């Protein structure tokens, strides 16, 4: 399980085959990936005034 | 910009495509491609970009 956090706009990126600047320079699949990916909203925890 | 119904084409011609420069200032919501992979764009030559 790898976990972190990401923009929302950037949570199409977490794919195989994708590009853009996380894909890129922050976290890439392989090709050939076997698993899930998850991901959900978390603004009333990781946001705060 | 342009309205929908008034869509505005630009040609584009004796360039460089490298849109790493984009990654600071603006966010894509939707980026999607028909006729060739996205990691593949890098490796390519065009021949009339519109
Ligand atoms: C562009 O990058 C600089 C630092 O590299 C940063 O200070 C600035 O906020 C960035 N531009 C935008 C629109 O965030």
């Amino acid at each position: 399980a790898d976990s972190f956090v990401v923009r929302g706009d950037e949570v199409r990126q977490i794919a195989p085959g994708q590009t853009g600047k996380i894909a890129d320079y922050n976290y890439k699949l392989p090709d050939d990936f076997t698993g899930c990916v998850i991901a959900w909203n978390s603004n009333n925890l990781d946001s705060k005034v | 910009f342009a309205s929908v119904y008034a869509w505005n084409r630009k040609r584009i011609s004796n360039c460089v495509a490298d849109y790493s420069v984009l990654y600071n200032s603006t966010s894509f919501s939707t980026f999607k491609c028909y006729g060739v992979s996205p990691t593949k764009l890098n490796d390519l030559c065009f021949t009339n970009v519109y």
